[PDB]
RNA sequence: GGAAACUCAAAGAGUGCUAUCGGAGUGCGCGAGAGCAUUUCCGGCAGCAGAUCAGCUGU
């Protein structure tokens, strides 16, 4: 019933036969036995339901849901709202712990939101970009004015960045311990910031960088151009691995699925894109939104979320092959065969900077000019974390533990293509029948090598002649054999 | 018996029926003689008198209106006071005579 | 209009006392653990390095050696820590290996000791004492085959008769024993090969095919009245006792050193001859050898099995012993040590961990087989940890840079030079071969596990 | 071949069995014979079986005497009746894990189908049980050891003397 | 850890359990999380029995619950599936799990003893054979556990031969109670009146006394005599003569005041030969140990045997003319008696005038007799 | 300069804490099972009936 989402995608020999069996079957009881888990998983996800025809479930707003939600969450749904310095702009951890806020003018501040511990605030008098934080609640990274800087967990300024002439895209790889830069020239880099070493400069060749996002599922990097060209890049090859036409003119988002599949992408056109991304299919356009949205992200469920500035726009499974799931935005004519918005929400005056959704809660983190506002979203945030790689509830001690691991089992740089599954097979030399040998003074020593190789090359040459000679009208007939 | 030897997939190398006898239970006397001198003294006894099943089932082989209603307390006392053997050979007696008039 | 929202609850996720342990949620998606074959490929690049940190295969000597190198080692097969040991001056030990010590010794004989063996020898006027005190025999070239009892505190039930008990001798002289493990019988080699009983003085039988001598025995480890023997007429020679009678040889290219039965097939035997690869024959097809383990640079001097059945040990003359495994047919790896020369006697014990070497500097060493498992007991996630990074050493063993880590080792400088110019001789002659093969038409594709027989009695049935 | 253990203390005779083995060939390495002192890992190796306390101090003492001239008794001999299972003669017989040498024929005459040994196995087996002492016992008794060992120390002293109390 | 080993092997039985729609996926994921806190409650670092005796009864109550459910939604009794058997069988789990991480509370180890025996009729006694020698090995001295198991082998199974082999082992392995000998006593008198009845059964359908009873009680009143003085004089053999005689006579009270209690409840027990094994306790007290107590200490236990040895006739009768009858016998031993004591003569002639007044023609009249008029006429 | 540690964070040492189809029968193994496996009573239903079980009634 749920085997899809764990499936992991004639001979001679009697023997091989029995191993084949045996693997494949192994291959079965193992998925099957994976299958049987979210039984035991330890609680159900949300949704709010319209259970009417009447009820709409976009004539919903915060004053009902936080009327008849939880006092936890509803005490969650904070509002930081800081006037005194610019446009904010959000990052959850990779955990949903901790968070990051940068504000347009100088304000670089890293929390803990759920408890009132307020443990790195920072003002500047530089224009910080954006943030992001690194593993933990440790070190964050913050894209300031034409220096990446990197600090310590109460504020300490770790690192300048020699490198990185400025910056305005920043974020992580996890597991690979990778910091990714894409800046207004045209460039990406990737620092390590376990060893500390530059790993490689990608030159972009296509114009400033003007949206970016992480896959998870293979860590390779989409950026966006103002060529309407999204490229998909990592530092095995200095070319971008593959390139797609998502939009025309610039494109402001990006946003890929926590599963690699699908990607998000709004342009400057008005314009909206779904794309498969390991098919590279144009899934379904969406025109006639009225502002182009600066800022798209997508849950952990498959909901995404325009952001028009002063709109929000959340649509609920609007990611499946159909024609049926196409996003749209007003029932009409009588038609129930649509994608109404599953919900939404409309700020007053200030222009909303970028979404994030709340990794392991349901509720969905936006930053705009006055600050930070929560929106309670029932469906929109994976219920059931893994409590080997993130965990909400974390001490020193198992931090301090996951700290080592990770740093053990820091993936190689190398080991990111387009498909991280390709790391097992042959070369590319497969020869599915294999040819296994069964079935087919100074001067002077100088002159003497250059001997001995003209007879190597000659003998070379002569296996050669030999091997192709191996594998290859009356009176003419009475006047052969002279 | 080796080419079925190469087939298994984990081979737990207690191969052959190993030493596996159950444990000294405190109902069974175990060299069957008396150690101390009560066991002297009760076998000494119970040499000459005792129900070694014989009288057993000599006075259980008995058990129609005694059936259903008659000895409703004969019954009783004889399935009672019938011992543990003969309780066991009467209940497997009994069970196979049943399955033989009730299949 | 319904709506809900998950509940952390913060009780069935953090605890509510402090002592318990806290919870572990688990969701086994495929999502939410993106990176499967990286990382388990790199959990196999730490398990190959940290086996390299961990390859400390040395455990210890025992005792202060002998007096002039071993030449016999004799483990025994009821009990597991006592080893016998027989040395060139006719010293032959009975060493406990727990405490790593000496039960007795024995001026054994004159010349040079040359095979011993023990037994539970059944007399027939007397009981086994057998969990009391232990039996030990020896051949020596002096025309001798002593059996001894020794005394030993494996138990404590008694409380002396402690050493030769009898002495059978010769016509000629003596080259090897094996005891028939039932029914006290036991073989021995010399000019021709005989077959003693412990209540007999003379010979029971005589079971040559003609008057050649006879270098090495072996009894098998089931199927037991059948043997097989080596002798320096370059021969494999097999017996059946039930017939009394030698029953097929086969003559390989050089001269067969120590045969070894297989403790687990019963029909499979390793032969370690002269030239430096140890065959492995099945007996009732001796016209092809069904592998050929082929690493080393010198005499290949003695091979074992484990009593698991799928380990060969085998120590050469020159200063190095290997391990092979049976399924593969090259070196799964190598031990040696500067004060160790020309290792002449290798034996498994049959705890099938410990491999017990004896050189001819006097010593008899020991060693690990897993070069990096530990012989403590261990915790249940420890064992977890351990079988599961070494279940991706095997299922990754192929990948290339962790195959140029879990390969090399530190090999001497002799046998690695040697070595190197053995392979540029076979390439050169494998390339004159080639060059032959490019002119002639009659030239057989000479099969490589057949390449050492040159002949074979009952040809063919 | 170790399987069950027998261990005198001065409150009680215990029997353990012996769960899994130790490593014989490799019995002086640091490796294995940390694990003798650590906790965690002897009771891996060592679970309590039988605990049967003398309760008279006058038998405590007369135990003691039995035991240090080396001769069986009542308790003894009825704990290893109850604990050792009769091994038939198609197996094995059993073996018995008992500290020394001079106890060891005393209970081979009176049980044939027990094997008593004490190599050093036996003798760092029994080193172990000594060393963590009441941790193995898990709460089977009513008494610590060392007062109870001091009272029939001095018994057993006044008693080898034969001290004139008059 | 082993926390997500035991959850993930109870599984199938919520995977059947909702195949078969008797419960849906919200509530099985409620008792799955209410387990799972439970069981990590369990596996804690220092958990306690009280732990497991609750988490015992969330097991009892659920699969009362499934049982009800299942004779209400399915309507019928038994589903033959996996969901039977598992709740038991986990029961069983978790009981085996508490006896071993905690041997010592007899009350968790009579709750697993109680519980197996209510389910002998789906897993039969070789359980309870298993888990009663484990329980008998890792606790010998208590003496309520051989007397319990006893009661078992005797009331459940009636084995016989068992039963007298673990009174035996029993006996053996701690001969210094009282309870034990007597409860030996009782059973064996058990055993020799249903045999009587067994006779009497096959003359209603138309050699052994009880020596088994009076060889048992002599090897009780000799054993318990020596593991009473080994209880006292600790160490150290004490050594004075007006000590030692006097501790003797202590270790003789105690022994008849056992006696005495066998004489109580063996005249609740008769109907058998009861004068024939109450006077072969009487000649063994009358043949003395340490001290021959005739002449010596105790002459209130002196007269306490006479007493019994004149009134061992007048116990058993309501038709008293019966006693005025052989009262010749009792009233001439009784005459025997005062002939040979002074003062203990009046003591005992106290205790038979209130005998013979808890008593009370021609015999009344014959063959004291003012009491005997008095209840004739 | 003395530091209240009850504001919190990053770390270092010492101490203590756990294990790895169901009862019989039936061809069965040396008072006896640790298992090989079922159409045999079965685990279908209620009633007599000694107090949720022992003997039966059909099915």
């Amino acid at each position: 019933e749920n085997q899809n989402k764990f499936e992991r995608s004639q001979t001679k020999d009697k023997k091989l036969r029995a191993g084949l069996k045996k693997i494949d079957e192994q291959y079965k009881k193992a998925v099957s036995s994976a299958a049987a888990t979210d039984y035991l998983l330890p609680e159900s996800n949300g949704y709010l339901e319209p259970e009417n025809e009447l009820e709409k479930t976009f004539k919903v707003q915060q004053s009902e849901i936080k009327s008849s939600v939880d006092v936890s969450t509803a005490n969650k749904a904070l509002d930081l709202s800081l006037k005194e310095f610019g446009p904010y702009h959000i990052k959850y951890a990779k955990n949903g712990t901790h968070l990051l806020i940068t504000g347009r003018k100088g304000h670089v501040a890293s929390m803990d939101w759920r408890k009132g511990q307020l443990r790195a605030e920072l003002f500047l008098n530089e224009t910080c970009h954006s943030a992001t934080y690194l593993q933990n609640e440790q070190y964050f990274a913050v894209a300031q004015k034409k220096y990446t800087f990197i600090y310590d967990h109460e504020g300490t300024e770790l690192h300048r960045l020699k490198q990185h002439i400025e910056a305005r895209h920043l974020d992580f790889l996890p597991y690979h311990y990778l910091l990714v830069t894409a800046g207004e020239t045209g460039w990406l880099k990737y620092h390590d910031v376990s060893t500390g070493q530059l790993v490689s400069e990608l030159r972009t060749k296509a114009g400033p960088t003007m949206a970016m996002a992480q896959n998870p599922w293979n860590a390779v990097m989409h950026l966006g151009h103002s060529n309407g060209t999204v490229s998909l890049w990592s530092p095995s090859m200095p070319e971008p691995l593959v390139k797609l036409l998502s939009a025309r003119g610039p494109v402001n988002s990006i946003a890929i699925d926590r599963s690699g599949y699908y990607m998000a992408t709004t342009g400057a056109d008005r314009s909206m894109k779904i794309w498969d991304i390991r098919n590279f299919k144009q899934l379904h356009s969406v025109e006639s939104l009225p502002t182009p949205g600066t800022n798209v992200s997508i849950s952990d469920t498959g909901l995404l979320a325009l952001s028009r500035g002063p709109h929000v726009t959340l649509w609920k499974d609007a990611l499946k092959l159909s024609g049926d799931s196409k996003p749209c935005f007003g029932s009409m004519g009588g038609n129930p065969h649509r994608n109404t918005p599953y919900m939404s929400h409309l700020f007053a005056g200030n222009k909303v900077e970028n979404l994030g959704f709340v990794p392991f809660e349901d509720l969905l983190g936006v930053g705009h000019q006055t600050g930070i506002t929560n929106l309670i979203v029932p469906g929109a945030g994976e219920a059931n974390y893994d409590a080997l790689e993130l965990n909400p509830f974390e001490t020193k001690k198992q931090r301090q533990e996951q700290e080592v691991r990770t740093l053990l089992n820091k993936l190689p740089a190398d080991t990111i293509t387009l498909d991280p599954n390709s790391i097992g097979s042959v070369d590319k030399r497969s020869s599915t029948i294999r040819l296994n040998a069964k079935d087919l003074r100074s001067f002077l020593r100088k002159k003497t090598q250059n001997v001995i190789d003209e007879r190597k090359l000659r003998v070379q040459k002569q296996l050669d002649k030999e091997k192709n000679i191996r594998k290859r009208d009356v009176i003419e007939e009475a006047l052969s054999r002279f | 018996i080796v080419q079925q030897n190469r087939r298994a997939d984990h081979l737990i190398f207690p191969l052959n029926k190993p030493t596996e006898h159950n444990h000294a239970s405190a109902f069974t006397r175990t060299q069957d003689v008396p150690q101390t001198e009560l066991q002297e003294k009760v076998d000494q006894v119970l040499q000459e008198s005792n129900l070694a099943n014989p009288e057993k089932d000599s006075k259980f082989e008995e058990l129609a209106r005694t059936n259903a209603e008659g000895a409703i307390i004969v019954e009783e006392e004889s399935d009672g006071e019938p011992l543990q053997d003969g309780q066991n050979n009467q209940q497997d007696e009994e069970a196979k005579d049943v399955n033989p008039w009730l299949a | 209009m319904k709506i809900k929202t998950i509940k952390r609850s913060a009780d069935d996720y953090v605890p509510v006392k402090s002592t318990q342990e806290s919870q572990m949620p688990r969701n086994l998606n495929p999502e939410l653990h993106p990176f499967e074959r990286a990382r388990e490929y790199t959990k196999a690049l730490n398990a190959t390095k940290l086996e390299r940190m961990f390859a400390k295969p040395f455990v210890g000597q025992l005792g202060y050696g002998h007096r002039d190198g071993v030449y016999a080692i004799a483990k025994n097969y009821g009990s597991l820590n006592k080893l016998a040991t027989g040395s060139a001056d006719g010293v032959i030990k009975y060493w406990n290996m727990s405490t790593r010590e000496e039960f007795v010794s024995f001026k054994a004989h004159y010349g040079l000791v040359t095979g011993l063996c023990v037994t539970q020898p059944r007399f027939h006027d007397k009981k086994p004492d057998l969990k009391s005190q232990n039996f030990m025999l020896s051949c020596s070239d002096d025309k001798t085959v002593k059996l001894w009892s020794i005394n030993v505190d494996d138990y404590s039930n008694k409380n002396n008769e402690e050493g030769l008990i009898r002495t059978f001798d010769g016509e000629s002289a003596f080259q090897g024993i094996d005891s028939h493990r039932e029914n006290s019988t036991f073989a021995t080699g010399g000019a021709k090969i005989h077959l003693w009983d412990v209540n007999r003085l003379k010979p029971v039988s005589d079971l040559s095919w003609g008057a050649d001598n006879i270098t090495s025995l072996k009894f098998n480890q089931n199927e037991t009245d059948i043997l097989a023997s080596t002798g320096s007429d370059n021969s494999i020679v097999l017996y059946d006792l039930r017939t009394n009678s030698p029953t097929q040889k086969i003559v390989q290219t050089m001269r067969t050193n120590a045969i070894c039965w297989n403790p687990m097939e019963a029909f499979n035997f390793v032969t370690a001859n002269e030239d430096h690869n140890a065959y492995y024959y099945d007996m009732r097809n001796l016209s092809r050898s069904l592998n050929v383990f082929k690493d080393h640079v010198s005499a290949v001097m003695d091979v074992d099995f484990s009593p698991t059945g799928d380990e060969i040990v085998t120590g050469s003359y020159d200063k190095s012993i290997r391990i092979y495994k049976t399924n593969h047919g090259h070196s799964r790896e190598i031990y040696h040590t500067k004060r160790m020369q020309h290792v002449f006697q290798v034996k498994y014990s049959m705890d099938s961990k410990y491999i017990i070497s004896g050189s001819d500097d006097g010593n008899v060493r020991l060693w690990r087989s897993k070069a990096w498992e530990r012989s403590n007991v261990k915790t249940t996630r420890e064992k977890n940890k351990l079988e599961y990074d070494e279940k991706l050493k095997e299922r990754f063993r192929h990948m290339p840079e962790i195959k140029r880590i879990s390969r090399h080792r530190h090999v001497p400088q002799v046998i690695k030079k040697a070595q190197e110019i053995k392979n540029i001789e076979l390439s050169s002659i494998k390339r004159r071969e080639a060059n032959e093969r490019r002119t002639r038409k009659d030239m057989p594709y000479i099969s490589e596990r057949k390449k050492q027989i040159v002949g074979t009695v009952h040809k063919y049935e | 071949p170790i399987e069950y253990l027998l261990f005198e203390e001065p409150t009680g005779y215990a029997v353990f069995k012996v769960k899994l083995q130790q490593d014989d060939i490799g019995s002086r390495l640091k490796e294995v014979q940390e694990q003798i002192n650590d906790f965690g890992a002897f009771t891996k190796l060592i679970e309590l079986v039988s605990f049967a306390p003398f309760k008279g101090a006058a038998e405590a003492l007369e135990n003691a005497n039995d035991i240090s001239e080396g001769l069986v008794s009542e308790s003894l001999k009825a704990i290893l009746d109850l604990n050792l299972p009769k091994a038939s003669s198609k197996k094995k017989n059993i073996t018995l894990a008992i500290s020394d040498k001079n106890l060891g024929p005393s209970i081979k005459e009176e049980f044939p189908y027990v094997d008593c040994i004490s190599n050093e196995l036996a003798q760092d087996l029994i080193r172990g049980v000594r060393l963590h002492g009441e941790k193995l016992f898990k709460g089977l008794q009513s008494g610590d050891l060392e007062r109870a060992q001091l009272g029939l120390g001095h018994a057993y002293s006044r008693a080898k003397v034969k001290f004139s109390v008059q | 850890s082993k926390t997500r080993y035991y959850l993930e092997q109870c599984i199938p039985e919520m995977d059947d359990l909702v195949e078969k729609g008797l419960f849906t996926k919200n509530e099985v994921s409620l008792i799955m999380k209410k387990r799972t806190d439970f069981e990590h409650r369990l596996n804690s670092r220092g958990s306690s029995i009280n732990d497991y005796i609750k988490y015992i009864n969330y097991e009892s109550n659920v699969n009362k619950l499934r049982a009800k459910r299942c004779k209400r939604i399915l309507q019928v009794k038994k589903t033959n599936s996996l969901s039977d058997w598992s709740i038991q069988q986990r029961i069983g789990f978790i009981y085996q799990r508490g006896t071993n991480k905690f041997p010592q509370d007899l009350k968790f180890w009579a709750m697993y003893l109680n519980y197996m025996k209510a389910r002998g009729n789906q897993t039969s006694y070789k359980k309870i054979h298993n888990i009663y020698n484990q329980l008998l090995k890792l606790h010998p001295t208590n003496v309520d556990i051989w007397i319990s198991c006893a009661k078992y082998e005797y009331e459940v199974h009636a084995n016989f031969k068992s039963c007298r082999n673990i009174f035996q082992n029993g006996l053996r392995f701690n001969p210094d109670v009282p309870k034990l000998w007597y409860e030996y006593v009782k059973f064996e008198l058990n055993f020799i009146t249903k045999l009587i009845n067994r006779r009497k059964v096959m003359g209603l359908i138309n050699a052994l006394r009880g020596d088994i009873a009076l060889t048992i009680f002599d090897v009780c009143m000799k054993t318990l005599g020596k593991h009473y003085i080994n209880k006292h004089k600790g160490y150290y053999a004490i050594s004075d003569s007006k000590m030692n005689i006097e501790l003797n006579k202590e270790t003789l009270n105690y022994l008849f005041s056992e006696s005495l209690r066998y004489i109580k409840l063996f005249d609740e027990f008769l109907d058998l030969e009861r004068d024939y094994l109450i006077n072969h306790v009487l000649q063994f007290w009358k043949n003395d140990m340490y001290d021959l107590s005739l002449r010596k200490d105790l002459p209130e236990l002196y007269l306490k045997t006479v007493m019994i040895d004149i009134t061992l006739n007048i116990r058993y009768m309501p038709v008293e003319k019966l006693d005025i009858d052989q009262l010749q016998l009792s009233v001439k031993k009784y005459f025997a008696y005062i002939s040979k004591l002074d003062s203990a003569s009046v003591k005992s002639l106290k205790n038979e005038y209130r005998s013979y007044l808890q008593d009370n023609k021609m015999n009344a009249e014959d063959d004291k007799i003012l009491d005997l008029i008095i209840s004739k006429l």
